[PDB]
């Protein structure tokens, strides 16, 4: 069928380059700097 | 006889210490260290804290959720084989 055999590879790539993009964003910064963050704040407790 | 004696003026060991830095430290960084903090959320009915409080409690490190998040899929991909066909 069309869906399981796209030709659509336009279409799909402007989805796929768009995902990437919105991940990298995302993790670079909210959710990566929030990991570093519960890291810190254990080794600032630490110091202390 | 004499009088005079050390403990009479005691003006710089009632003051001088190196612990002080770390006293004055821990008056401010910890009483906002609250106990149980702010309470931090597990649960709430936004359908999906409520996600969290059965399955992803830092508690839970059973395979009951991935088994239930994988059975949707299955069911997914399965009823839209007969969606398209």
């Amino acid at each position: 069928m069309p869906q399981l055999v796209p030709f659509y590879f336009m279409n799909q790539l402007t989805y796929g380059f768009l995902l990437m993009i919105t991940l990298l964003i995302l993790f670079s910064q909210f959710f990566l700097p929030m990991i570093l963050r519960l890291y810190v704040s254990r080794l600032f407790i630490s110091k202390l | 006889v004499s009088t005079l004696i050390p403990p009479k003026v005691v003006s710089s060991k009632n003051i001088g210490s190196a612990p002080n830095a770390k006293r004055i430290a821990n008056v401010v960084h910890f009483y906002k260290s609250l106990p149980q903090g702010p309470a931090p959320a597990i649960k709430a009915n936004t359908r999906l804290a409520r996600y969290k409080a059965k399955y992803f409690d830092g508690d839970n490190a059973s395979g009951k959720p991935l088994w239930h998040f994988a059975l949707g899929i299955i069911a997914f991909g399965y009823s839209m084989e007969y969606y398209f066909h």
